[PDB]
């Protein structure tokens, strides 16, 4: 398909993978006694080898001559849980991170002592910031809108 | 470093190994170090090339942390 | 306890607690779903 | 946690036509039900919160200028409360009832994850 | 201690062993010497242009004479895929008769040449030890016209002044239309009339040339207008290099790919090449004015090119005097440009192997291109260098700027803190996320579980190869149909040779590639990028920062501005170039390391080898270096040698080497001036050596000595262990 | 002289001492004509003919040649519009 | 011998004088500044370059400044 | 710190370990006292040891150590 890739589900390569790895965990399996832990272990790993092999042939992955899920991140939507939406996850996750940190050096830049609080957390005030980044899209543009997200010549610049 | 070379290479390749029932001794590398620990070229090759074969083929192995750990640590 | 608290909210048992719950988080997101090489959905 | 917990009992009754929504237990009707109808509440309860808010919706953005009543959102089309003698009466038992939904909407998802049937 | 350094009585006046190492490392800094004016500046350096020029061509004749007698390009021509070329004999009296014996190559001991010599002269047309030693004699004639010329403009009569040196338009005219137009016209010449039929068996040298026509009908359609006479009657199919058997007629002609014999470009081909490059650059060297009335005045256009919204400022206005007046800015865009070329070069000498039979010579073709992509990494580190240099001590604020405003240059140190941001943003984003991709698969394949890898596949490009006829990725894009209007119109000019050779397995034309090529590029794109901003950040911030707001009165190398103000190691601009050799040091290496091992899958045939292991750290580790350093490293043993033997000596000695750069890398000053005064009591207070009393005194070398004593000696072993390691994996491994 | 300009169009000097004198009338038609003309040219040499050895027609080729023209020819047109001419 | 310059910048705080350890910096008279001092360098022979003068000057860009010229037994410390 | 680091060797030897089964093999059984939990496909660290054991292998010495001082019991 896209890129001489073939589905998961139809590659022989990646069914071979799936066969030596159950064969080598079986013939680990063989060498323990009976149901002890060992062999509990070694069950339990079969069985998610299989669901984790089963759950990526019924995923909509791409894989390669090696038998192994290729990822396509060109934008395309139909191969979208591959990279866009963890995409928009992390993008939505590292702006409430970035935003809570922005907001609380900016609330504790205005108090008499604004060095003490970045080395003891005013925890109190960092909790009320923090659980409030979840509008940090929103809060960002109403930010820029109002001119207060950007400084513009109070910055400080070289001699040069 | 160079101490814990010379322990090393030394006791594989001159005390450690097996006894056959004859009482023929064969040591984990042959005896190696008395003909080829004299020149760089020999601690390069039959010391680390050679017994860092185990620490790079160490990959889906019980002692494929050793591999990572041997990564990281050059890193 | 007002000094304890206080000590408690300094950067490195503060950062120490945030960073624990995280990995604690994340480890127990990868345990009761392993393997999650895509989005679920 | 009161609609929710109204909501369980008369699910287990009522019910709506449809294969869908065919599931007297809640737990299974939050999967049975798919993702389409569960987005579409929280899209409704999204646009809820920004309306009835005014934007504010933070913990720092809320009583920010004050002038704001917790849990005041004005809402009192039947015009019960009119009267201000029992209005202290109705907000006790507001709040007491809430209390005791959300002891009882815990105890009720968590009756249908230990034995999965109902709650009847 | 006195009359050493000429050039500068500071340095003369040393009482110490500072002034011999100083006078080496300030000789061909002429703006700095004393009694120092610009008319002899530009005077010293075109003689000393000429003088290089000089050694340039005895460097070729001397590797020419040494082909033509202690080499095998006879021999060689008769089977250039079985017989290895000789550089040069080997005479060397410690040599044993082990030694001798393994290197005894035909008559005497000699060295294969990896150069790729033979293969270049053999295509332009060489066959005779007889013709080498011609070029050989006439390329030493060159030199001594070269050195002649040198002595006679240092002369008083014909020393040119600043106006001619300063002229640019007829510098440009001359450059563009006289050297490259016209060399390139006189390369299409020699081409067809020696090489097109050299090709075809019938020999052209300087007797039968006034006599043999080098197309049949010669010259009439030319004159006539009948162009496509020359392209009638291409070489076949089954064409024999060197032989007439199954050639052809043609001289000029489109057929794009390789030749089916040889793996390479079609000797047509380049010669229609050539004359059309130098049809275009005769005509744009008559872009400028001279005394004529007609053409450009730089200044002019310059001045002319401001955006009328205004978004560059006042344009280009002062940039002609800035650029004028300066050598280093020169220099800079020189050696930038020279860079992109050779890394060119590098990147199309290996998919579009020129010469015959050169694709087969793996060896050659690893140092070749190991060659120019070192040499692509140093000019650029060089045009960064002289920019910096150009910002210290060649950059005048007023020039650039205009009532406030300031020009297209100038504005560059206005948002230097933006520029220095977003590189070191993009150098941050790209470096850890590919080390956490390559860290993700070390640690997931390690654990046994290779399907839980994240390998992206380049689509973007595998699309690009698509767009040029690769039909391997199923796009169906632009050549890779035969419907689009892209294919219709090359469908009868140069398509068939084109996807011939495209779409063909055995070829370096468009490697196909996968996630490892993903993953390998975005590391190389992280290398460029943190180069750039080491060297961006040297060059904008050369004229002064916060932590020294007057770093240009200081000049573009000092050693530090002292420990004050938190401390000040590696502030000046020469130490940015100095921190940004090892990052252009490690991206060449990043870059090569993905080249060979490609190449060495491709060539021997396991490209599923780097396919599944390149997408991980410890893949390129154990499969790359580990697994081919075996013939290396066995190139002598306790039980015998090898004629890799001096391959491995060679690695070696680049790791003593690079070990000692650690040596004055980590170690600094200080530490070693008080060892060397108690070295100085010692001699002082010794019978016997008190007779012997040194004349300089001995001091330690200084912090930016040391600091590049250092950084030759890194780069000195990493050249020599890398270069030892490529050519001895490939011959040890592919035969 | 002084080419550098910061008002709305740059002077008439900048396109030399032959387009200078052009009136913006003869340059903006001619402009249209040569992009025309070289659009013709090049869907002539190849698109809807392609290409062959035997078919190369300098008039073509050299008629392509005046669509990068065109481009310059154009510019001096609205230049010289601009600046009253 | 290095050269050291002093700028009108200068404080008369004397701190630079007290830190020299060849005994290159010196206070003379001046009407600048409050305390009616600036630093002088009359003698930079014996300057060695080790910069201690203006590790202790407070003035923001310093008011005195040394720039490492040519070497001498003195400058370069040489006890031999 | 020290005495903490000890109880810690101590108890892993107690627990996590397969100190009985390397007594009665001390030649064929090799010492293992850290189990790994089975996280992110990790639990093939868990090395096959022997005497129906899983686990790192360790290399300081605490089993011969405590044979010579006479522990015969976890
Ligand atoms: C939490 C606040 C915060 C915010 C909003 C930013 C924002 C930014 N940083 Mg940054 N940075 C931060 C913390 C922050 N940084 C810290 C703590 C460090 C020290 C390691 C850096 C080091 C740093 C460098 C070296 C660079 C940036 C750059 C940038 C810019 C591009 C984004 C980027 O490359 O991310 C960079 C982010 C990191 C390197 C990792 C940050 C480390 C953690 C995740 C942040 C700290 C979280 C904090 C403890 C939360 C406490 C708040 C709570 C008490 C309420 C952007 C302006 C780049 C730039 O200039 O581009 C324009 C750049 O080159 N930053
Ligand atoms: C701080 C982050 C964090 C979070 C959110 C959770 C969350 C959870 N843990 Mg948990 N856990 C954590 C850290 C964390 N753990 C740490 C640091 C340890 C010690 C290594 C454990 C040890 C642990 C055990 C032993 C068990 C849980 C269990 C659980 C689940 C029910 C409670 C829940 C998903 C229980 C579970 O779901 O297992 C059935 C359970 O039995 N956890
Ligand atoms: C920086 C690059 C990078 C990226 C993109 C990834 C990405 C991934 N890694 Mg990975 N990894 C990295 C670096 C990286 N890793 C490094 C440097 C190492 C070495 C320590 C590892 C070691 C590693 C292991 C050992 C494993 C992974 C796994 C995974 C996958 C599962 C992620 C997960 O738990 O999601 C689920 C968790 C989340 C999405 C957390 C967010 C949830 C929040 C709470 C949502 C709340 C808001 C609503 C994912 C594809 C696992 C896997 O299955 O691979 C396929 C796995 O077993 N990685
Ligand atoms: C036709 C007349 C003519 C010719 C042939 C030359 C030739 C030369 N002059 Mg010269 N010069 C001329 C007229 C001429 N000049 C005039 C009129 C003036 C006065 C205005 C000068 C003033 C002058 C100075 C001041 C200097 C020279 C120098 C040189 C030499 C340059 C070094 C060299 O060997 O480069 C050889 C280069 C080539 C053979 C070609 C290089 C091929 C390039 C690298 C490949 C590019 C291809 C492509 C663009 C790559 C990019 C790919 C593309 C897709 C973008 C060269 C021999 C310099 C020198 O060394 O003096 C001895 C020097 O300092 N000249
Ligand atoms: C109206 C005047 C006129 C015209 C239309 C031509 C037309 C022509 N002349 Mg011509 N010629 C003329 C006057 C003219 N000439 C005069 C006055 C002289 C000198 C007295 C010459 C001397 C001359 C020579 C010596 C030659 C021509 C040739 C040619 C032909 C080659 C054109 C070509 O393919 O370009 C070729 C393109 C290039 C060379 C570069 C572009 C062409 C038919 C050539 C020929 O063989 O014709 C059959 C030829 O060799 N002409
Ligand atoms: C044609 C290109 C070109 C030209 C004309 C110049 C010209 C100049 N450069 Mg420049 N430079 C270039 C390329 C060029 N460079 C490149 C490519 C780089 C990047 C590596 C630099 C980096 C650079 C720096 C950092 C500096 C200069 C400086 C200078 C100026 C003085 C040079 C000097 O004192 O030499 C001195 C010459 C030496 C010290 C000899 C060094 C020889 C090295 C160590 C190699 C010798 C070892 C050899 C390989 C032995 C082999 C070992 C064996 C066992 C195998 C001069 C104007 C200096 C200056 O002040 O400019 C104003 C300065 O600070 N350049
Ligand atoms: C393996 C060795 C190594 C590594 C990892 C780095 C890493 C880095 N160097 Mg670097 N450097 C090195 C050797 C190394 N250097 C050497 C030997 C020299 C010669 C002196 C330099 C000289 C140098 C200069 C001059 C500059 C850098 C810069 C950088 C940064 C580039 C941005 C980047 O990749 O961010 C990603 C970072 C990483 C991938 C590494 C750290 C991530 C860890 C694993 C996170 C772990 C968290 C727990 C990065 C921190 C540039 C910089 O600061 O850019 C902002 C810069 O200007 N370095
Ligand atoms: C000081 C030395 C030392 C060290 C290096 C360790 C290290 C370890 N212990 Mg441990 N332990 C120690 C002392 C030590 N212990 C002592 C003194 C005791 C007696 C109270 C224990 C009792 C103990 C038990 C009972 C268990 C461990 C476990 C573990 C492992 C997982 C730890 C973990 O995830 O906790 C995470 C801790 C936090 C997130 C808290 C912050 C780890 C290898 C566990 C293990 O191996 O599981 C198989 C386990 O079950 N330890
Ligand atoms: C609400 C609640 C949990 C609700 C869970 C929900 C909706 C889960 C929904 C889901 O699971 C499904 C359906 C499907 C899943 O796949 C997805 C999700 C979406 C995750 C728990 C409450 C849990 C509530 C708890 C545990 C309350 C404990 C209260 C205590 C201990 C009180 C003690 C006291 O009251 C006394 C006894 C005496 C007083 O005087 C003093 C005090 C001390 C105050
Ligand atoms: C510091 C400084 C300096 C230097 C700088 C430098 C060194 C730079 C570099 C630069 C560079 C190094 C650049 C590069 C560039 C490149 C480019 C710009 C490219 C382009 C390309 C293109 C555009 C292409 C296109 C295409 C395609 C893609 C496809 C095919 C076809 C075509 C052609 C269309 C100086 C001295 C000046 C001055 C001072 C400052
Ligand atoms: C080893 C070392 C030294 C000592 C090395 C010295 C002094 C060089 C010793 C002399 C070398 C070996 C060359 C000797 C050459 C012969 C004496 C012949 C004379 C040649 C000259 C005439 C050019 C430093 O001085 C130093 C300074 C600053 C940072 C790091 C270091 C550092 O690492």
């Amino acid at each position: 398909d896209i890129g001489g890739l073939n589905p998961c589900k139809d590659s022989e390569v990646f069914q071979k993978r799936l066969a030596k790895t159950v064969k080598k965990l079986e013939n680990r399996l063989k060498k323990y006694e009976e149901g002890t832990p060992p062999q509990i272990a070694i069950q339990q790993q079969i069985t998610q080898t299989k669901q984790r092999f089963t759950r990526y042939a019924d995923s909509n992955l791409l894989c390669g001559n090696d038998g192994l899920p290729h990822l396509i991140t060109d934008g395309r939507w139909s191969h979208g849980s591959e990279f866009l939406l963890p995409s928009i996850l992390f993008l939505y996750i590292s702006g409430w991170i970035g935003w809570v940190g922005r907001k609380y050096i900016r609330t504790v830049g205005q108090t008499s002592n604004p060095t003490e609080k970045e080395i003891i957390i005013d925890v109190p005030l960092a909790i009320s910031i923090m659980t409030s980044g979840f509008l940090w899209p929103f809060a960002a543009w109403q930010e820029f809108l109002s001119g207060d997200l950007i400084a513009s010549d109070e910055t400080i610049t070289t001699s040069p | 470093s160079i101490v814990i070379f010379h322990f090393s290479w030394k006791m594989q390749s001159d005390v450690w190994g097996t006894v056959s029932p004859t009482g023929a001794v064969s040591h984990i590398t042959g005896g190696n170090f008395a003909q080829s620990s004299i020149t760089i070229n020999g601690w390069l090759r039959d010391f680390l090339w050679s017994q860092a074969a185990q620490v790079v083929q160490s990959y889906g192995s019980s002692l494929s942390a050793y591999g990572l750990i041997f990564l990281g640590a050059h890193f | 306890m007002k000094d304890f608290l206080k000590y408690l909210s300094t950067a490195p048992v503060l950062l120490t607690a945030w960073l624990t719950f995280t990995a604690g988080f994340v480890i127990e997101i990868n345990r009761f779903y392993p393997d999650a090489l895509t989005f679920p959905f | 946690a009161m609609l929710a917990f109204l909501g369980f009992i008369v699910q287990e009754f009522i019910r709506l036509p449809g294969d869908l929504y065919s599931e007297p237990n809640g737990v299974k009707a939050f999967f049975q039900v798919g993702p389409q109808p569960l987005l579409q509440i929280f899209l409704f309860c999204g646009f809820l919160e920004f309306n009835m808010h005014k934007g504010k919706l933070t913990q720092v953005d809320m009583f920010e200028d004050g002038k704001r009543e917790p849990g005041n959102f004005g809402f009192d089309p039947l015009g019960f409360g009119k009267d201000p003698a029992k209005r202290e009466r109705y907000a006790l038992a507001e709040l007491k009832n809430g209390r005791l939904a959300m002891i009882a909407i815990g105890g009720l998802v968590h009756h249908a994850l230990v034995t999965g049937h109902a709650t009847f | 201690v006195y009359k050493f350094p000429k050039f500068s009585k500071a340095l003369a006046e040393d009482p110490s062993t500072r002034r011999i190492w100083y006078g080496i490392a300030t000789a061909h800094d002429f703006e700095s010497h004393d009694a120092m004016t610009e008319s002899k500046l530009y005077q010293k350096i075109f003689a000393s242009h000429f003088g290089h020029i000089a050694i340039i061509f005895l460097w070729t004749a001397g590797n020419l004479f040494h082909v033509a007698w202690q080499g095998n390009f006879e021999a060689w021509i008769l089977n250039p895929l079985k017989v290895r070329p000789i550089a040069h004999a080997i005479w060397d009296p410690h040599f044993g008769q082990a030694a001798y014996k393994a290197f005894l190559k035909t008559s005497s001991p000699a060295n294969l040449a990896l150069s790729g010599v033979y293969e270049w002269w053999y295509t332009i047309g060489m066959r005779t030890n007889n013709d080498l030693y011609q070029g050989s004699f006439f390329l030493i004639l060159l030199s001594s016209l070269l050195l002649f010329a040198g002595w006679l403009h240092l002369q008083p009569s014909f020393r040119p002044s600043l106006d001619w040196f300063k002229a640019n338009e007829y510098r440009l005219n001359h450059h563009l239309s006289g050297l490259f137009g016209v060399s390139s016209l006189a390369w299409t010449g020699h081409l067809v009339h020696v090489a097109i039929p050299e090709s075809r068996g019938i020999h052209v040298g300087w007797d039968n040339f006034l006599t043999v026509l080098p197309h049949p009908e010669g010259l009439t359609p030319f004159f006539s207008g009948n162009w496509k006479a020359y392209a009638q009657n291409p070489d076949t199919a089954s064409h024999i290099f060197g032989s007439g058997e199954g050639s052809g007629t043609a001289i000029l002609t489109f057929l794009g790919g390789f030749h089916p014999q040889t793996k390479s470009l079609w000797l047509t081909d380049m010669a229609h090449h050539h004359l059309a490059i130098a049809v275009l650059f005769i005509v744009a060297g008559h872009m400028y004015r001279t005394n004529w009335l007609i053409g450009h005045q730089m200044k002019l256009i310059l001045e002319a090119h401001r955006p009328p919204g205004g978004r560059l400022g006042i344009g280009h206005i002062g940039l002609y005097e800035t650029i004028t007046n300066s050598l280093h800015f020169q220099l800079g865009l020189a050696l930038a440009a020279l860079g992109v070329a050779t890394s060119l070069t590098a990147q199309h000498m290996y998919a579009l192997p020129p010469y015959a039979f050169l694709a087969s010579n793996f060896p050659t073709q690893a140092a070749l291109y190991t060659h120019h992509q070192y040499i692509a990494g140093f000019l650029m580190v060089g045009a960064f260098a002289h920019g910096a240099i150009f910002f210290v001590r060649d950059y005048d604020p007023a020039v650039n700027t205009r009532n406030g405003e300031k020009n297209v240059l100038a504005r560059m140190l206005e948002h230097k803190e933006a520029i220095i941001s977003h590189l070191s943003w993009v150098s941050l984003f790209l470096g850890f996320h590919t080390l956490g991709i390559y860290v993700h698969n070390d640690v997931v394949v390690a654990f046994g579980q290779p399907e839980k890898q994240i390998l992206v596949e380049p689509l973007f490009a595998e699309w690009i190869q698509a767009a040029s006829g690769k039909t391997l990725y199923n796009f169906d894009l632009l050549l890779a149909s035969s419907n689009s209007p892209a294919s219709v119109a090359s469908s009868q000019l140069w398509l068939p040779g084109w996807l011939s050779a495209i779409n063909d397995g055995k070829n370096s034309l468009f490697l196909p590639i996968g996630p490892g090529d993903f993953l390998v590029h975005h590391a190389i794109a992280l290398g460029l990028h943190t180069t750039t901003l080491i060297l961006v950040k040297g060059a904008l911030d050369a004229r002064g920062s916060k932590l020294m707001p007057d770093k240009k009165d200081f000049g573009y190398s000092f050693p530090c501005d002292g420990p004050g103000r938190g401390g000040t190691c590696d502030i000046s601009a020469w130490d940015a170039f100095y921190l940004a050799m090892f990052w252009m040091l490690n991206t060449i290496g990043w870059v090569t390391f993905y080249w060979h091992w490609k190449h060495l899958t491709l060539w021997q045939g396991n490209q599923v080898q780097f396919n599944e292991s390149s997408n991980y750290i410890m893949g390129w580790l154990r499969d790359y270096l580990w697994l081919n350093s075996s013939p290396l490293i066995n190139g002598y043993n306790p039980f015998g040698m090898n004629s890799l033997s001096v391959w491995a000596w060679m690695f070696l000695f680049g790791h003593l080497v690079w070990a000692t750069g650690f040596m004055f890398l980590i170690s600094w000053r200080g530490y070693w001036q008080e060892l060397i005064e108690t070295i100085v009591w010692a001699h002082e207070r010794t019978p016997l050596a008190n007779l012997v009393r040194w004349k300089d005194k001995p001091v330690a070398l200084s912090i930016v000595q040391a600091r590049l004593v250092g950084l030759a000696h890194f780069t000195i072993g990493y050249v020599l262990t890398y270069a030892a390691f490529v050519i001895a994996s490939t011959i040890g491994k592919l035969g | 002289e002084s080419t550098y300009w910061e008002g709305k169009a740059p002077p008439s000097v900048v396109l030399g001492p032959f387009l200078s004198k052009i009136p913006s009338g003869v340059l903006g038609p001619a402009s249209l004509v040569a992009l025309i003309v070289g659009s013709y040219c090049t869907h002539e040499s190849n698109i809807f003919n392609t290409l062959t050895v035997d078919t190369i027609y300098p008039a073509y080729v050299l008629g392509s040649f005046l669509t990068p023209i065109s481009w310059g020819l154009h510019v001096a047109a609205w230049i010289q519009k601009m600046n009253k001419a | 011998s290095h050269t050291v310059k002093i700028y009108d910048t200068c404080i008369g705080c004397t701190q630079c004088v007290r830190a020299c350890p060849t005994d290159v910096l010196e206070m003379v008279p001046w009407d600048g500044c409050k305390a009616g001092q600036i630093a002088s360098a009359p003698r930079t022979e014996d300057c060695v370059g080790c910069k201690r003068c203006e590790t202790a000057c407070p003035t923001d860009f310093l008011s005195v400044r040394v720039y490492l010229g040519g070497e001498t037994t003195r400058s370069l410390g040489l006890a031999y | 710190v020290i005495f903490l680091w000890l109880s810690g060797m101590h108890f892993h030897g107690a627990y996590f370990s397969n100190y009985s089964a390397w007594l009665t093999n001390p030649t064929s059984t090799k010492p293992s006292a850290q189990i790994v939990w089975p996280i992110v496909g990790q639990e093939v660290l868990n090395a096959d040891v022997g005497g129906n054991f899983q686990g790192i292998q360790i290399t300081s010495g605490f089993f011969q150590l405590w044979r010579a001082e006479g522990i015969t019991s976890e």
